[PDB]
């Protein structure tokens, strides 16, 4: 009762359509998701080309997951020896690794525009989910400014007073006009600690002596800055990608769907009053299930002790400040 | 003038954006590229500056193996420069020269090079094959008529350097011609009752042909061993399309890889005022093929362990042989990183 | 010796100008366009050129196969994202169709077929040639927004 | 003087930068002309690469003559004598040239003269990106007018009566090429961000492809003469200077301090590149030689320029700087 439609050209949209009707057997997952996407109309006239329009071809959400996961199952030998290469790699540096289950369900890269507005970090070549470098770069440095503000707020806010105010004066600048209200919370502290750790290095040297308890160890200010790095000084600790154990792919799927149903839509957007008479606009959005493990593994280009650190603050944010998306609601969470 | 010929191939293990900084397109940050082709090459000035680095690192740890024993450079330079080793020494404890051998080998360092020039020469590293996404095979190794005349080309300027016509007309029993919507493909990548493949946006029809696809894999296995960087050569044989010209410059400007990244401010927790750029990356699984030449050394009073073109042509490939490098930005990220291969003929 | 940088500066500038003076009025009218224009590139290049163009007009609400951008109307429609998205169908399908004009420089790839009908029936080379035009046009669209255009 | 002269061709393998001059944006501009403005290779710095590699080849004895090798060592006593021995000397204190290379290609730094003048170096194709057609060479009508002027002092057969057929007018938005440039269905083709509409004709390419097979052989530098055929385009003057102006490789290169990792201060510079695949003529002058009881199997001219022929055809030799990095390798072919 549905009619699919495909944007790609002539006799390729006869193999898309084989495809996406299991007539065929399709290898890359990234391939059939991005580049032979479907329209699909149902009883409104409307080719809406979103996952929670694209599932209606299937006869269920279980039949989708199982149709997307065997896709993503079909390429696990290739994928195995992207591991055994990689693996190698991690072992040719002096790289620590470290293995974390998912807590909670797990999504990076929803952001990304996209033809279904909601898109999922895939490996291009293997169509299987992965973290950036560059996400766990970011959250270890995002968790290290979220503990240096808790622990030493008003220390560093007192050190920094022209900092502060030149950051107040900027949010009274673009914030509204909030002349002087400007709280002084944690917010503002963490906000003038990344202005410290990006624009204002140098002038961070007084602080370098501070050392911050996380997990087990302590760690300098002076330390977090040079695993870092800074626009003048390159970072020592080289952060890779992380890539789910082969092994657990055949048995449990690695992939699964979360549903997003925003009642009082046009309340948050248009300003109606809430009331009940908001009828809600479901979307669905893929995302790696909770249970599935990661490798991860941080090397080191000056001290071993700096890839060692970095390795626990990196352990501490997964535990506690969580990767990808929605990380306010539990999201991308990790178990030792 | 040059000696003999080393051909370095790179495997991108993670990918690899070497930048080139020429304006910026609707993908910021773009790759360096053949600029009349299209092609995403290497170009010799960043190989050579990576490779001296890994170079003097190594000779730094005193960890480069000479005639399988290792290499001291306090002692060689002794040896060698008896009179000022100290001060030489000093200069390369302030940086201001680089050790012996890298000198030897890469050349001088910028803080002075009127002394003499340096006995290697790298080339830019043009690509061989190029992975694309399948429908069946799950992802493929591409190539082009272009890409293969210039590795002929290249075999016949090493057969010229090293005067050996013999491996001279190992590619040149392979001529071919493809329509656009036509290639030769693998049994992997080719649809099961149908004689056609699908290369991530193409339906194209399976030209039928042998001889080339196995003077390429002969060819490759010649370059780089029986180990075609962690598994067998002959477990992609099948994994090999050969494409229209065209088609293999759409796929390598298009199919790179396209990576979004935004700076969050802890101010609010969500991308700042301008904080997210698009980045090029060539995509991971891909193979670039360089040419590095040796001469005679153009030092004096050389260490017997480096004396002649063929004790520098060992070393490198003792040095560089199955190794990991980085190339390009983004190496605090994990990106750039390849498997590099040395070989000779 | 007349560049096509031109004619797609000139272009880029009339199109960029006449949103901006049609809904001078219209400040969230605006932020959409800028942000779908500067959005639109990067879902070219993942999904392709006629994705992003079916994409469009789906979320103009019009059915695929039987529509071209001649008989659209960016103004006929009530929501702020419909207008943006209808505009910015409207500006590439035309640039992509006509260029900037029949006696100008460049005079579009297509002759004067829909760019999605087009796409629907071509060469994977002429589909590609479309997409580094549309790019290219998309990137000077994007940086005239950005310029004059305010931000949501 | 300079009785004979001889044809050399140059494919450049791979960029070339040779020489350094407005460099109003590339710190170092290519070598240029200034009439036209077209690429081109000074005739001092061609003659100093072509008379190092005769050297080179002299001190590694590898220049047969006649199918018959050439030792110079007992040559230099055979004709000189007396203190030719000791000349060897001069020539293992390096302050003098082997006689070969004193009596062909000019003599040493200290009376005498060059046989050969070494011409500069014309462009003849130059590689541009074409939309369909990956990429073409193009040429400009006065290049054909100065090739058959050239030509027209070598070749006269038949040839040289031929190629006086070449004669064309281009407008400034009119081209001529191949069947692989033109686009599908649309008369014309976009080069480099320039669209021309083709001219209907049949005549010149073949005459150009038909005297470059004549007086360089079917094998156009390893490759098949008949596909480059279909990649030919002819433009005009002002687009073909154009060209050859903005169409060349702009590579900005820095250099990287291992102390901080980041670029050195000052330490960044645009350098031009002439591109790969460009097809370049010379010409080279050779006289009467020099009288110093010269062997009498080079005592006629027609012998030198045979010798010279066969020693540097198909021959591959390094021009311009960045030779470290892989640039500057061309193939010549001598024109038989």
């Amino acid at each position: 009762n549905v009619v699919v439609k495909y944007p790609v050209n002539s006799e390729l949209a006869n193999y898309a359509e084989k495809f996406w009707k299991k007539e065929l057997a399709i290898y890359n997952l990234s391939l059939i998701l991005n580049k032979m996407t479907p329209f699909v109309k149902r009883r409104s006239e409307s080719y809406k080309s979103s996952l929670s329009a694209v599932k209606e071809i299937f006869k269920n959400v279980d039949d989708f997951q199982n149709f997307l996961n065997s896709v993503l199952r079909r390429s696990l030998d290739e994928y195995r020896v992207f591991f055994e290469n990689y693996e190698r790699l991690f072992n040719s540096f002096s790289s620590k690794i470290f293995s974390m289950r998912t807590k909670s369900r797990l999504v990076v890269g929803l952001g990304d525009e996209s033809v279904y507005e909601t898109s999922i970090r895939l490996h291009r070549n293997y169509g299987v989910p992965y973290i950036p470098g560059s996400a766990l770069k970011g959250v270890a440095k995002h968790y290290a400014f979220s503990i240096l503000a808790r622990e030493n707020g008003d220390e560093i806010l007192r050190i920094y007073e022209s900092v502060k105010e030149d950051l107040k004066a900027r949010i009274a600048k673009r914030d509204k006009i909030k002349k002087n209200d400007v709280p002084e919370d944690y917010y503002l502290t963490a906000a003038v600690i990344q202005e410290l750790f990006e624009k204002k290095f140098d002038e961070l040297g007084a602080i370098r002596n501070t050392r911050v308890e996380i997990g087990d160890t302590v760690i300098s200010v002076g330390d977090i800055v040079k695993i870092f790095g800074t626009q003048k000084e390159e970072g020592s600790v080289i952060f890779f990608d992380a890539f789910p154990t082969p092994e657990q792919l055949k048995d449990k799927p690695n992939l699964e769907l979360d549903i997003m149903n925003p009642h009082y839509q046009p309340y948050y957007q248009h300003g109606e009053p809430p009331g009940d008479w908001h009828s809600p606009n479901p979307i669905f959005f893929l995302t790696v299930p909770a249970g599935v493990e990661f490798t991860f593994a941080v090397a080191s280009r000056d001290l071993d002790d700096l890839a060692e650190k970095a390795e626990k603050l990196l352990k501490e944010a997964l535990k506690k400040f969580g990767v990808g998306a929605k990380t306010s609601l539990g999201y991308g969470r990790f178990d030792a | 003038m040059f000696e003999k010929a080393v051909v370095f191939g790179l495997y991108s293990i993670t990918p690899v954006h070497a930048g080139s900084g020429a304006e910026l397109s609707v993908i910021a940050l773009p790759i360096q590229r053949e600029r009349h082709t299209g092609f995403p090459v290497i170009w010799g000035q960043s190989l050579k500056g990576v490779l001296r680095s890994r170079f003097r690192q190594l000779e730094l740890d005193e960890k480069i193996e000479v005639e399988s024993q290792k290499w001291k450079w306090k002692e060689k330079t002794k040896e060698v420069l008896k009179e000022k080793a100290d001060e030489f020494i000093k200069k390369v404890e302030e940086r201001k020269r680089d050790p012996l051998l890298t000198e030897i080998v890469f050349g001088p360092a910028t803080d002075g090079a009127s002394e003499h020039a340096g006995a290697v020469s790298v080339g830019d590293a043009k690509i061989l094959l190029f992975p694309v996404r399948s429908a069946k095979g799950v992802f493929a190794f591409v190539t082009s008529p272009i890409v293969i005349q210039r590795l002929k080309e290249d075999f016949e300027l090493v057969s010229e350097i090293e005067n050996d016509i013999e491996l001279k007309q190992i590619l040149s029993r392979f001529k071919v011609e493809l329509s656009n919507n036509e290639t030769i493909a693998g049994n992997a990548l080719i649809l099961n009752g149908e004689n056609k493949v699908i290369l991530e946006d193409i339906v194209l029809k399976v030209k039928s042909d042998s001889n080339v696809i196995e003077n390429l894999v002969e060819v490759l296995k010649t370059l780089f061993g029986d180990n075609f960087f962690g598994k067998p050569i002959e477990s992609i044989k099948e994994r090999i399309a050969i494409v229209s010209d065209d088609v293999f410059k759409s796929f390598t400007r298009f199919s790179t890889e396209i990576v979004a990244r935004v700076r969050i401010d802890a101010e609010k927790g969500t991308v700042a005022r301008g904080g997210l750029w698009y980045e090029e990356f060539l995509p991971s699984d891909t193979l670039m093929y360089s040419l590095i030449a040796v001469g005679s050394p153009k030092k004096e009073n050389l260490p017997k362990e480096v004396d002649n073109t063929q004790k520098i042509v060992n070393v490198l490939k003792v040095t560089f042989n199955n190794a990991f490098l980085q190339i390009g930005g983004d190496e605090t990220v994990g990106k750039g990183f390849v498997k590099v291969r040395a070989g000779v003929l | 010796i007349r560049e096509i940088e031109q004619e797609r500066a000139s272009f880029a500038f009339k199109v960029v100008s006449d949103i901006k003076d049609k809904y001078s009025q219209n400040k969230k009218v605006q932020g959409k366009y800028s942000s779908y224009a500067e959005k639109a590139p990067t879902i070219i290049l993942n999904n392709g050129l006629g994705a992003t163009l079916a994409f469009f007009l789906s979320k103009l609400e019009k059915p695929i196969d039987d529509v071209d951008y001649k008989s659209i109307n960016p103004e006929s429609f009530g929501n702020a994202e419909n207008i943006a998205y209808a505009f910015l169908y409207k500006h590439l399908s035309t640039w992509l169709a006509e260029g900037n004009g029949k006696d100008s420089a460049f005079s579009g790839l297509t002759n004067g077929e829909d760019p999605l009908k087009y796409i629907m029936e071509k060469t994977a080379i002429d589909v590609a040639i479309s997409t580094e035009e549309a790019l290219s046009i998309l990137n000077w669209i994007k940086k005239f927004a950005k310029a004059m255009l305010e931000e949501e």
